Parts: C-alpha cells; structure tokens; sequence
RNA sequence: CCGCUGGGGGCGAGUACGAAAGGACCAGACCCCUAUAAACCUCUGGUACACUUGUUGUCAUUUACACGGCAUAGCAAGAAAGC
RNA sequence: GUUACCCUGAUCAACGGACAAAAGCUACGCUAGGGAUAACAGGCUUAUCCGCCUUUAGAGUUCCUAUCGAUGGGCGGGUUUGGCACCUCGAUGUCGGAUCAUCGCGUCCUGUGGCUGAAGGAGGUCGCAAGGGUUGGAUUGUUCGUCCAUUAAAGUGGUACGUGAU
RNA sequence: UACCGUACUGCAAACCGACUCAGGUGGGCUAGUAUAUAUACUCAGGCCAUAGAAUCAACCAUGUUAAAGGAACUCGGCAAAAUGCACGCGUGACCUCGGAGGAAGCGUGGCUAAAAAGACUCAGCAAAUAGCCGACAGCGACUGUUUACCAAAAACACAGGAUAGUGCUAACAGACGUAAAUUAAGCUGCAAAAAGCGGUUUUAUUUUUGGAUGUAUACUAUCCGACGCCAAACGGCGGCAGUAACUCUAACUGUCCUAAGGUAGCGAAAUUCCUUGACUUGUAAUUGGCGUCCUGCAUGAAUGGCGGAACGACUGUCGGGCUGUCUCUAACAUGGAAUCUGUGAAUUUGAAAUCUUCGUGCAGAUGCGAAGGCGCUGGCAAGGGACGAAGAGACCCUAUGCAGCUUCGCUGG
C-alpha cells in the first residue's frame, strides 16, 4: 500500500464541507470567518468566486 | 425427533451441516410482500442514537428494514366479525401475524395485523368484547378468562394495549381472583397482579419451532441485523479491564404488584 | 621478488628376520591411480538464436504449389567453427 | 484572648527530622544526558587454566629415571573461567558456516635421528623439521559431541575465539 | 419552447501520488479462425517521442539447454524442474454417510478417408492456455477477519451451549440542572332581566434518543467455542516417616499446619531441569517426529479433560516421480554493466602533499620514535582498513524527567 495520495477530489464534497454556509451554519465556523477576516485573506472560503 | 415444520438441510456443506429451519408448509399462506398500506419502509438504525454514537452493539446490516402496523389493543375492532385471511411471517418479531379483515356495515372493509394464536387456520373468525366466547384468539377482559386457561397480549394499564407474553410460542396463566389484583403467573415464573380492566388475548402463541430452529452458519445470522461479538478477555486494559449484582432499579412503583420475582 | 617440488598401492620381497604365525626398512628407479598447478581442443561429450530436416495453429497466398510473419529460436531432432 | 516563664508530646530509627496522606508496571514506551554506571571487545592482571621443569617417595614380576608421576617449590602465555572499569553509548556484527586467506609450532601425516622391556613388523616416548596435506556427510540453531568408513592423517591455536560497505 | 454543459484529456505526459512517477482511478461497445470476454494469430482502429550508436569484458538480473548421478545441497528439496487437457476404464482406509475423490493407477487423441482403412514422424494433450501425488502426527470444527509500511497465524470471529441481569417509562448505553404546545366533548359553577369567564375528567394533533414500532422461545453482559463419548463466579486441589513368605513399590493403616489435598479418563507433552529418559521401529549413521513405559523441576470437565470426517498460502516428519539446489559447473539468449555522443544528481566533507612493520600512546596511529620502502597520474575490478557513511536512542544507568496502564497505594461526592 502506497500512500500519499490522500486527496481524492470531489467539487460537491469540497463545497459541502469547507464551504460558505457551513461555515456560517455553526457559531465557531463563525468566529473561524471572522478570524479570516481578520488576518487579511483575499479567499474567504473554499467556493468564493466572482 | 422430527418435528413436522422444519426443512432439514442435508449436510451437503459446512454450514448447511447443522442448520435447521423453519418450513413455509406449515405456514402456508405466509407467501406474499407485506401489505402496502399497512406496513412502510423505514430505514435501518445500526444502534445509533439521535446523537450518532453506538448505544447498543453487535447490530447492524442485513436486509430493508419493513415494519408492520400490528394493532396490539384491538380496541376499535371490539364486536366486529373479523375473519383470519392469511397469516404472515414477518422477520421483526419472533411469533408471526395474522391479517384479519373486518367488514363493517357503514364502511369499506379494511385488513388489520394481530399476533397469531396456535387455532388460527386462515379460515376462522375472530371477536373481541364482554361478550366475546373462550375459543383462541379472542380478547376478553381478565374477568371473562377463567383460572388456568393460557392467555397471552396482557395490558399493565387498561387503553395501552397488550405488552406481556407475546413471543413466540409463551403463555401467561391467571391463579388468582383478588378483586381488583388477579394474580397472574408471568411466563418467567413471576407473578404480577394486573387489572381486571386489563385484556387477555385468550389462546397460545405460535412459532413454537423457534427454539428448534437453528443457523447454521456465521452469515444466516449476520444477514438479520446482528453483526459478530468480540469476548472481552481479547482486549488491552483500556478498551475492557479482561486482558452476581441486582440491576433492578429499588424503591419503584412496581414492587406493589409482584408476588414472588422470576423463578 | 613470486611460485616452489603432494602422496598411496605394487615391483623390489613370500624375503634379512623369524621355532612359528607374522611380514619390513631404501623410494634408489619402473608400473598404475589420485590430487594440486599450468595449459590444449587431438579424442570423448555439452552448448551453438541469420545452419539442415520434420511439423501444429493462425495471418498473408486471383493455386490453400513453393516462399514469408508470429506463437520461448513456436516446437522437436541433428549439426561445423568457437568456448 | 495576647505575651513571657516553668514544662510535656513521634522507632520524626531515612535519627540536621519534603511541602497533609501515600504502591507498582512498561518486550508500546517518549525526552535529556553518561563511555562519570554495565553487555557484545580492545587495554591491565594471572587467582583459576595451559605448557616447561625441579624434588623425585614410589609403581613398573626385581631395579626412580623404557614408560607414568605422588607431595612441595618455581618460570613462561593470556587462546579458559574470573577481577578492574582505562577506550568508544553524537547508536559501531559478536555465541554459526559459505567462500577465500595469512602466520606460529606445543607435528596428525609425509621427511627424519636417539633410547628402547628393540624378533624387523607394531608400538611408547624423546630430538630436528611448518614445504604442503588433513576428505565424507547422517543428527543437533550448536563453534560443543558422537558414530556411519573411507585415508598417510581426518592437528591445535593467533587471527576484535579471521572474514555481513562479499 | 428559455438558462447551464458542449474545446481538449480521460488506465493517463493533462486525474490522485513533489515528477513526463512501472503505483491507484468508475461505467459501457465490439469482428474471424473458434469455442468461453481464457489462449495463439488477426479485423475495425491505434501505436512503434521523450536517450541514441556499435561490440566478445568481468560481474548482476531474467531465461534456454546440458553427459553420469540425483536432496548427496541446505536450518528446512527454499528456488527451479515436474503433473497440468477433453473421451473410456477404474477408484483406498477413515467418516458426522455428505465426503475423502479429479483418490491412486491404465488406455485414446493430430493428418487423409461420402467414410470397413491407412500414410510416415524421433515426436501426433505436435505450438499457447488449463492439479504433483500418497502416508504419519500437532493446533484450530468449517467459509471468513486481523497488525495500511518486517508477523495472516495456533491469534479474533463463527453457528451452538452455559451462567447472570431484565415484568416494560425494562435492563443496558447516551443528552442532562426536571418536558410539555394547540384544539374538542362531557360534568359543571358565580352573581344575576335573555350572557361572559373559569375548575375538573376523557379524547384528537403534535412533541416524547437506541434497545424497539421488540418484550422472558425476547433483549443485554460474561465465558467456552461445531458436533460426538463420559465454584461452567476469581482459581487451586500438601507433607512426615514405616507396614506384603529373595531384593524393591506402600495398595490399608500411624501423625502435623490445613478451604481442600487433582477422579474413570492424561503425560519428557506447545508445555519434564536431569536428557543423547532406558523400549520397538525409523537411517549406514537421528538430540528434530511418530507408537509404549514411568521418576508431573514447573499437567489435567469450563484456565473445559478423551479422540475422530472434511477443511488450512498453519507447523514437524516419511516414500514415488522430477530436475543444475548439489557432486562441478559449461555454452547460449535477453537487459543492465564496460566504449562513444547528448542530458545530467546525491550521501559525504576541519585542512591534507594521507606508505609498511615493530614499539609507544585516552590503552587497536597515515601524522609520534626506530628501521625500511616508494618514478608520477589514472581507467576497469575486489572491498581488509580509514574505529567507512547512514539515526545526537539497539541495550544499561541517571534525572525536582514525562506519558499511558494496573492495584486490598493515598485522598476526594
Ligand atoms: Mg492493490
Ligand atoms: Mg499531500
Ligand atoms: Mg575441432
Ligand atoms: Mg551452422
Ligand atoms: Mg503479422
Ligand atoms: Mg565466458
Ligand atoms: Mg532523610
Ligand atoms: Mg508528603
Ligand atoms: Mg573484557
Ligand atoms: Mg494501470
Ligand atoms: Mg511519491
Ligand atoms: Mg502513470
Ligand atoms: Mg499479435
Ligand atoms: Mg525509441
Ligand atoms: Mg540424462
Ligand atoms: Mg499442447
Ligand atoms: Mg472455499
Ligand atoms: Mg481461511
Ligand atoms: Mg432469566
Ligand atoms: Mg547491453
Ligand atoms: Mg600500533
Ligand atoms: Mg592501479
Ligand atoms: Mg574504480
Ligand atoms: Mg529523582
């Protein structure tokens, strides 16, 4: 067994668990937010586009 | 001793060497799904709570969970004819049902399940009331039942419906009149007293080949739901400290009606 | 400066000896073997993949004559140089 | 109650007497150090070991010295078992054989000389000599050991009890 | 009849692995000989770009062949070699009657023949694909599961059995500061000129975690692990010194602390120090097995005792066949290595212009002393040394050291 390659990339898994709203959904995703906000960070989140 | 009912498999394999099982002869009319209104689809639990961790273990898997409307008090079925169409095997239960059909005179007839007495032969016709006779599969009040006739689906508080002796092939038997009391011998040699109020399905359960049954391999009991148990002397000290005690809760409301304890 | 010249059994001797059975020192030389070391392919064998013969399946083959590809050199047998 | 004086009270015995009280395990272990503390072995020693004697009382059908050594006394080696902890823990293959080696002689054979209780054979020692030879495998993880059967013989050691950057 | 997708790639040079990475990545469609999506050659279609060029190094990897032998090699036949297929015969013990079993072992095969037969070939399962077999034991009933990265097993599980708890708002396992929201019917009641607000019982809809829309033939926990034959709670089950017409066992009696001193049925056994246990076989030679015997350092009905069919990428042994494992290696094939051209690292490194022996020495010296040797520098090889390199943890000791675990260590609600 070969390791390494842990990430197995998926659009709807990565949205639904790093996204905007659950991130939003619960108080210290909330505070994780604002700590992002705080920092600087030009990427809020994983999903952000425009 | 062959008991008429089992398919005894030929031990052609291991795992079909010592397996016995129940035959679908005996119960001849258990063929057929489950019927679509009185029964629906609910999802499998594996032992989980609402919080999501294991409360109970060693269960899990197996085949779509089906669960089955059995009217256990046959409150609203009282005085009405109902006739025994088929009886049915359902895996949920350790006794099988019976589908009885109730036809009454303003309404459509419907189909009701009820647990099977040993005198249901998909024929008969079953009644329930003050009234109602002393042939298997009657509901009576335990007034109506005489001392030392098996009964079985006993009620602790009257409107709540029957919860004692309704496994396969058990019986409860009253010794005793106290007014309001009625002695009665639970089928774990306990004797409780119930409410006169209360009703008794008169007659025996069915599905007495239960305990003659037997699966013979690891995966005929793991395909119902019961994923493998591991002893606890295989473990290290934090999992299990391998490697006589009452647990009945005292100072209950319960003590009142219970002569003597399961014997 | 390196390597460095090994032995055993016969013949010598049915013997000098020795009542007698029982049998040598000499290796001095000849005959066999066996090592070790150094070579060589003359013999005997092994191998030999652009050699010769036979053959199976399949693809090509306006002849399913000959020839060609692939299947471990497809397989099997027999070979000369070289080793 | 505060303060002095006169006094008392622990096997506080871990006896200059830890902060109340008070046991273990780690082959799952983790960290910091130590060659300041051991094991695998190199260094020092030679009690135990092994060779050389000396005294040699005696045995040897007699007779100490063909041959053996009883008791004491020593000299040499560190290849036995030990003693020390001097060297490496910023971790270093030994307790095996498979291949391939080199050296010493306290020589098993081959080459040889003396004493022989020496019929030459066949032996026992003792003196010189290290050129090259010491093979099979069945059984044990055994370097220990036998016993199958052949040879002239089936040597004992230094080799970090030679040899895993083969 | 709008909006979004539509390029390219998708067993891969475009995704996941730091890479143009020998790894991992889902579904569907398909031609002939031919017969199965297996096997050999081929259709449609695709490919022969990512180092090239010759040649006889040694050596390494992977294979082919090998005279006479044949496990003699080795801890151990490990690894290779060998059987490998459809039609016929046949076909053991033991056994849960199913199996063992494809047991073992012996014939018959391509090609031509509108056909009773034949040809020649060394060879007709002709090239490729498709079990080595038998016997004695040990352990585990079986198929399965297990340490991703040194262990796939005798460990775990298993069907079954035993025990203990559980009478239902069950036990057991969790959330914890405590459960209630909206109507309806009935019985009502208060002062009162023709109506309002209440109290109480029942019912309806919700909301009320698994076990369970289950209920002592059911659920949970513990132990043994099928089946067959004769305190199932932790866990064991002693000594002293003598008594049977020749030596020697101690059967019944005599004693001492003591919960009790281990039955028919076991034993140098997964486990017995003496040890190469005496005994038979096994081999020419046996300390590792098999079957007896007794002298049980330190065995034994729930730590389950007594063996069995079938099963096992489990363990120890014997025969047949087979062959380079070996006696003892040789030739050949492919690909590295060696030569040339092009691209082009890293471990390591106080500075070096780094000889041998003996001695000395922080006790094994390239560097010190004495003596000697040596034109200089490389390629290709072998690795004895540089206490080679690779980890400031293999083992031991220490710390006002940590960590987790255990308990008749201490203290706590
Ligand atoms: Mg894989
Ligand atoms: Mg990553
Ligand atoms: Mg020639
Ligand atoms: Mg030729
Ligand atoms: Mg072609
Ligand atoms: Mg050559
Ligand atoms: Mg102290
Ligand atoms: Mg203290
Ligand atoms: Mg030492
Ligand atoms: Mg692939
Ligand atoms: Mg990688
Ligand atoms: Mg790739
Ligand atoms: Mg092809
Ligand atoms: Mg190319
Ligand atoms: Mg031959
Ligand atoms: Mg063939
Ligand atoms: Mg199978
Ligand atoms: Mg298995
Ligand atoms: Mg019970
Ligand atoms: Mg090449
Ligand atoms: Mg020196
Ligand atoms: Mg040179
Ligand atoms: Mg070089
Ligand atoms: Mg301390």
């Amino acid at each position: 067994g070969n390791r390494g390659n842990t990430y197995q990339p998926s659009r709807r898994k990565r949205v639904n668990r790093h996204g905007l709203e659950k991130r939003l959904s619960t108080p210290q995703g909330r505070e994780v937010l604002l700590r992002r906000l705080r920092k600087g960070r030009w990427r809020i989140t994983v999903d952000s586009f425009r | 001793a062959p008991l008429p009912g089992l398919i005894y498999w030929k031990p052609s394999t291991p795992g079909t060497r010592h397996k016995i099982s129940i035959d679908y002869a005996g119960l001849g009319v258990y063929t057929g799904p489950p019927h679509p209104e009185l029964s629906a689809h609910v999802a499998k639990t594996g032992g989980r709570n609402n919080t999501g961790r294991i409360t109970t273990r060693h269960r899990g898997g197996g085949a779509p969970k089906v669960v089955r409307d059995v009217d256990f008090d046959r409150q609203r079925v009282d005085g009405l004819p109902g006739v025994v169409q088929r009886l049915e095997a359902d895996p949920g239960r350790s006794g099988w049902l019976a589908l009885v059909k109730y036809s009454p005179e303003g309404q459509l007839p419907f189909y009701r399940y009820h647990l099977a007495p040993a005198d249901v032969k998909a024929g008969d016709v079953l009644m329930s009331g003050h009234g109602a006779a002393i042939k298997p599969g009657n509901v009576l009040t335990l007034r109506d039942v005489p001392i030392g006739v098996p009964i079985h689906n006993i009620e602790l508080v009257p409107g709540r419906g029957g919860q004692l002796a309704r496994a396969a092939s058990t019986s409860a038997v009253v010794t005793s009149k106290q007014d309001t009391h009625a002695v009665v011998r639970l089928p774990s040699s306990e004797t409780r007293l119930i409410d006169l109020s209360c009703r008794a399905t008169v007659g025996q359960v069915s599905n007495h080949l239960q305990r003659s049954i037997n699966h013979g391999k690891a995966g005929s009991r793991r395909n119902l739901g019961w994923r493998p148990s591991v002893r606890g002397i295989a473990m290290n000290p934090i999992d299990h400290p391998h490697g006589g005690k009452r647990t009945r809760r005292r100072d209950a409301s319960s003590n009142k009606f219970i002569i003597t304890r399961a014997g």
